[PDB]
């Protein structure tokens, strides 16, 4: 086991920690003290992630109000345990995390068996500086973590020494560098970018004339502008010739903690929100007063929403700031009125807060695993008060948030009773139902969301699960592998609150255009708000667009990796998400991608298409042409390379295999073809040392010169090339191999290579379009016969699919002198992998919760709300207001730019359109558009435009589009350009036609 | 702040623009394809000058248009296949200007790229320059490559061939200008 990483399931993961940092976090025992909220989510995103065994000490006995947010307790569960109810549902989350319970911790010296020690909520401050004074002198890793209702704060101490080995997680810089003078200045090529910052540390290969500066040697970075940066004398070395490229590299960095006692006097602070800096002394005071208190009263918190304990905290702040006046700063008042919710919040356990931290938390602690990532250093508080509803709609006094022998008790100890039965009677839509859908819906069984008899939840997703999702997709089993997201996700949450049965609709249907008559009118009016969890752009774009048709709001969040974003979106205030939107990776240069390969990205896109043309469009259009009797027509019409098309065609029908070993020949001829033949001919075009552009080699700069390949079957590249080009041609043809038998033994194909006559490369309109009609066979003679497509699936190991790619792109890089890549980045870059883990998936679920109160509240000041973005690699956090919605001006009126819209009666005709928008709102319509459609235009010639001009909108869309309306559509949405009054074109709002 | 306006709208400002007989702009025809969907153009480009070596030829294209304009770019090929230095069989070309530089592009600082600010007409003109100039920085392993590279004949006979092959495609249809 000492060194293995089970891949499959922890892909998408290692894509963002690394198996190194894998590797250290298997040898590394954890243990968290209580196991409450904040307890079992920390648990549950450690023992996901993979450490070598969770420990658990609570021995406390449950109680119903417990229930807020511990989603692994029940009400039948009261009375018992904590550590014991919830290690077993702990310990399904990783078999390979054994998950134990501590009896007895008082024998301190227990924690040394452990590696990193994590102190909740339950553990006194009295304890929890004892715990860790010996945790920080035995050179053990300390955590410490508390909620506080909206307030929260966490503690990391790491010892006198702490190794951070890989700062950032994110990918080394590199660039092709053009020049190297003797000072040491290194100028870039042809206009790229480097991208790195000062003191950075790079090395350098390829460099000619500069022998031992390409050894491994790093220098230290000075930038001169975005194209240069300085490196020191490099006369020793030699003089600079040609070529060369830099690569950066993270050096180790020893960084040193204070203990917990050092850290209450002179604490050093990571901010949590940088509009909100003054309030982290005042809770760093706040926090500790809320021990001396509890002291004082027996360990009681201070009472719900009490006066009295209130002024008595202030009293302890204020004493507490004389002892301690660095830590508030001279001429600083208490923030009384902080204080004062400080005490009035004390007992209170919120969902989305206990969920920020507990991810947040679980990321320290694998951080102290595996020296992966900056660690927090080394205090940090956050509120939401934010999130509080307005005091006149929701009245918070002793009476409004009094207990009520609830789960929810300790939520009402917050916001009031009134306001979580608002909760309850909402109506909710949750797009997708994977990490993040998944973290919703148990951040909502906890709220009690739709639990009401005026609320519901809906949610869907046309996805089923796989191995690899269960290792952040946690309402998923082992077990459940195949069954559909949504399905088991609202029975598992269901489990967790019962108050949920029969009130979560999960559908399995997917959100777009085709299936608006499930999702009608009707279903959407109907919703309170949308919630996305989706993973791609084109289904949140049209989430986006459906809630601004029906000015809905809509709460969007994301990750990659270490890194996560919320967007609120907020009908008539706020921007949508189209708006603020990425632009997606750029597509790479045809010329590039085709001749002039420099980077392993060339040669799997590359590698990528040649496995879609040869093991599926191939087949596809085979089945076309015996299947459609006038392929030819369609195929002539369809302009891309149609002689390609019908050599494709006849290539797989004039040679066709019909045993395995004909698979065998092919793969070795298309191996000669692609990577000997085809690279000698354009060495033919283009000879090594052809001087053309300017009288300068041609094969300078981003151009590198390929040398054909010697094939040689114990290359292991050339031979999985073979290997798997030789069973996908067999699956295409339906022909049995021996290898999905058992695994392929290579004296069995190199009988075969040994065997073989390898052609010497040869180097040398209407006609040649028939020919090739002419020599196909006619489809009649061919009777049942059909080939079997390949449906790219990148999550099997044994279907052969990356394993082509890999041989196949490697081969190519071999050919143009590329560093070769294994299967796993392969994979990343074909499968297009978005790393994930579950620690940035819970923290932004519970920001976004932590919005969604708001929501309830029919808040419309754009200032109260929060819009987030956190990079746990650093660690950092930057909330910022979300942006308000473009606005425009017709003719002295003003408009919202998004929200907006005309409303028109019934099933108008073109002319009575063009005529009410000229006397009721003075635009002269030019032009309009339905959809991808252009229907009318103000400069059409007479013949087109007297036709349209009398024709009813759906009879017009009909004439233009060749296409009936469907009869479940109830409204369409035009597009118009028009003229003011004085001529000139404005912008303006779109159109809704109620048929 | 830079096109808050639709994709579907900047398109049809765009063609509406481009196509105003008034405007005339530096000769280009386009036109929808069955005048329906906006984005797919149908673009037959004339060469200006006749320094240049393709002067005098109408040759016909396709622009593809992507969802999300202008921060991604189109697609662009030509519906014959021609005999220049940088295009393919398929008819796509090797430009610079129709791919995006990446990471944070900041100021695009020295030359030719596809950004937001950049303009449908910005790619036509491109494309003409860059056919009335090739460009052999970045080639294409074509035969006409290698024939403008050793300077034959050959090089202008083909030429010559081709802009007859395309003046074969402009009778058809009345209004020629
Ligand atoms: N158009 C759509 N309608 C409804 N749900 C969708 C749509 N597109 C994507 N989704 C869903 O959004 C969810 C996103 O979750 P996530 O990306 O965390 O999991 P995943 O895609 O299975 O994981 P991996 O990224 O490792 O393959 C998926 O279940 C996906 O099927
Ligand atoms: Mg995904």
């Amino acid at each position: 086991a000492a060194g293995e990483i089970d891949e499959s399931l922890y892909s998408r993961q290692l894509y963002v920690l690394g198996k190194e940092a894998m590797l250290k976090m298997q040898t590394s025992n954890v243990l968290i003290l209580g196991l409450k909220g904040l307890g079992v989510e920390i648990a549950k995103n450690v023992v996901l992630a993979g450490v070598k065994s969770m420990t658990v000490f609570d021995p406390e006995p449950v109680q119903l109000a417990d229930l807020s947010t511990q989603f692994f307790l029940t009400e039948k569960d009261i009375g018992q345990k904590r550590g014991d109810v919830t290690r077993a549902k702990l310990a399904e989350l990783n078999a390979y995390v054994p998950v134990n319970v501590l009896d007895s911790l008082d024998d301190v010296t227990q924690l040394s068996q452990f590696q990193v020690v994590v102190a909740t909520d339950t553990v006194s401050l009295e304890d929890k500086v004892k715990i860790n004074e010996f945790c920080h002198s035995s050179g053990i890793r300390f955590i410490s973590s508390e909620t506080r209702g909206l307030f929260g704060n966490t503690f990391v101490d790491l010892g006198d020494e702490f190794t951070v080995l890989d700062p950032t997680g994110e990918e080394p810089r590199t660039g092709m560098v053009s020049d190297i003078e003797p000072d040491g200045t290194v100028t870039m090529l042809d206009d790229n970018r480097h991208g790195l910052e000062d003191g950075n540390f790079v090395r350098f290969s390829e460099v000619e004339g500069l022998d031992k500066l390409n050894d491994g040697t790093l220098f230290k970075v000075e930038v001169l502008g975005p194209f240069a940066f300085r490196i020191g004398s490099v006369k020793e070395y030699g003089e600079y010739k040609k070529g060369g490229i830099f690569t950066e590299v993270k050096v180790p960095r020893k960084i040193s903690f204070k203990s917990l006692k050092q850290q209450l006097s002179n604490p050093e602070f990571v901010f949590s929100d940088f509009a909100k800096f003054d309030r982290a002394a005042q809770l760093h005071l706040g926090f500790q007063a809320l021990h001396q208190f509890a002291v004082r009263h027996n360990g009681e918190l201070p009472r719900t929403m009490n006066d009295e304990d209130a002024n008595e905290l202030i009293k302890l702040v204020t004493d507490l700031s004389v002892q301690q006046p660095e830590v508030l700063g001279e001429g600083v008042d208490v923030n009384e009125d902080l204080i004062k919710e400080l005490s009035y919040q004390a007992r209170g356990d919120i969902p989305g807060v206990v969920a920020f931290f507990g991810g947040l938390v679980a990321q320290e602690v694998l951080k102290a695993c595996s020296g992966k990532f900056t660690p927090l250093k080394q205090f940090m508080y956050f509120d939401s008060l934010e999130s509080l509803p307005d005091p006149k709609n929701f009245p918070r006094n002793e009476k409004t948030t009094q207990p009520v022998n609830s789960r929810y008790d300790n939520q009402i100890a917050v916001f009031g009773l009134d306001f979580q039965k608002k909760i309850a009677n909402s109506k909710v839509f949750l797009v997708g139902s994977g990490a993040i859908g998944c973290e919703m819906l148990k951040n909502w069984a906890l709220l009690g969301l739709g639990s009401g008899s005026d609320g519901y939840i809906v949610v869907t997703d046309n996805d089923s699960i796989e191995k690899s999702n269960l290792n952040r997709q946690f309402l998923f089993r082992p077990k459940d592998v195949g069954k559909n997201k949504s399905e088991v996700a609202a029975e598992a949450v269901c489990a967790m609150n019962p108050d949920l049965k029969g009130k979560i609709n999960a559908k399995i249907d997917k959100v777009g255009p085709e299936t608006e008559e499930i999702f009608n009118d009707s279903f959407w009016e109907s919703l309170d708000f949308v919630t996305n969890a989706l993973d791609n752009v084109d289904a949140r774009t049209y989430v986006d667009r459906r809630c601004v048709f029906y000015r809905k709001p809509l709460l969007e969040s994301g990750t990659l990796g270490t890194k996560g974003n919320t967007q609120v979106i907020i009908p008539r205030l706020t921007e949508s998400y189209s708006s603020s939107r990425d632009p997606p990776e750029k597509s790479i240069p045809l010329c590039t991608l085709r001749s002039f390969p420099n980077k392993i990205d060339h040669t799997i896109a590359w590698a990528k298409s040649l496995f879609q043309g040869y093991f599926t469009d191939s087949a596809e259009n085979v089945n076309m042409y015996l299947t459609q009797p006038n392929f030819v027509e369609q195929t002539l019409k369809q302009s891309g390379d149609v002689k390609g098309v019908l050599e494709s065609i006849s290539d797989s029908l004039s040679s066709k295999p019909h045993n395995f070993e004909d698979c065998i020949k092919w793969a070795r001829l298309e191996f000669e073809k692609k990577f000997n033949h085809d690279i000698k001919q354009l060495l033919f075009n283009f000879p090594k040392d052809a001087k053309t552009s300017n009288g300068e080699p041609f094969w300078s700069g981003a151009k590198r010169a390929p040398t054909p390949l010697e094939f040689d079957i114990y290359n292991n590249d050339h031979f999985h090339f073979v290997v798997a080009g030789a069973s996908l041609r067999a699956y295409n043809y339906g022909i049995k191999s021996d290898d999905s038998n058992s695994k392929p033994n290579v004296d069995e194909y190199k009988s075969v290579i040994d065997h073989m006559i390898i052609p010497e490369f040869t180097p040398n309109g209407s006609d040649e379009i028939d020919q090739l009609v002419s020599s196909l066979p006619d489809p009649s003679t061919l009777a049942g016969f059909k080939l079997e497509p390949v449906d790219f699936e990148k999550d099997d190991d044994t279907n052969h699919h990356i394993e082509f790619i890999t041989a196949c792109s490697n081969c190519r890089a071999q050919n143009y002198f590329i560093e070769t890549a294994d299967r796993q980045k392969t994979k990343f870059i074909a499968g297009r992998i978005i790393p994930a883990i579950a620690t940035t998936t819970s923290l932004v679920t519970g920001l976004v919760n932590l919005e969604l109160y708001k929501l309830i509240d029919n808040k419309t000041d754009i200032e109260q709300y929060k819009n987030g973005f956190v990079n746990l690699a650093l660690p950092f956090f930057g909330f910022s207001e979300p942006i308000a919605s473009p606005k425009g001006e017709y003719n002295n009126k003003k408009y919202d730019k998004i929200w907006d819209r005309f409303d028109i009666k019934g099933d108008i005709k073109l002319s009575d359109l063009i005529e009410h928008f000229e006397k009721d709102e003075g635009l002269e319509i030019t032009m309009l558009s339905y959809g991808v459609s252009l229907l009318y235009a103000s400069f059409f010639p007479p013949k087109k435009l007297k036709e349209r001009l009398n024709l009813p909108i759906t009879q017009l869309v009909k004439l233009v589009t060749k296409k009936d309306i469907p009869a479940h559509v109830s409204t369409m949405i035009l597009e118009i350009c028009a003229d003011d009054k004085e001529g000139e074109d404005v912008e303006v709002p779109f159109i809704t036609i109620h048929l | 702040s830079s096109r808050k306006s639709t994709a579907s709208s900047l398109l049809l400002r765009q063609y509406r623009e481009l196509t105003d007989p008034k405007k005339a702009i530096p000769s280009f025809h386009i036109e929808l394809e069955d005048d329906s969907n906006i984005f797919t153009w149908n673009i037959g480009v004339m060469v200006l000058n006749e320094d240049s070596i393709y002067h005098g030829g109408f040759f016909k294209a396709q622009m593809r248009f992507p969802e999300d304009f202008p921060f991604s770019p189109p697609q662009f090929r030509f519906t014959p296949a021609i005999y220049h230095p940088n295009v393919y069989r398929d008819g796509r070309l090797c430009i610079s200007i129709l791919h995006q530089s990446g990471d944070p592009m900041t100021d695009e600082p020295d030359a030719e790229t596809w950004s937001p600010v950049q303009t449908v007409e910005s790619v036509l003109i491109s494309i003409v320059s860059l056919l009335e100039d090739p460009n052999i920085n970045s080639p294409a392993n074509v035969d006409a490559a290698v024939d403008y590279r050793k300077n034959p004949e050959q090089y202008k006979q083909r030429v010559k061939m081709e802009v007859e092959r395309s003046k074969q495609d402009i009778p058809k249809g009345f209004i020629m200008p």
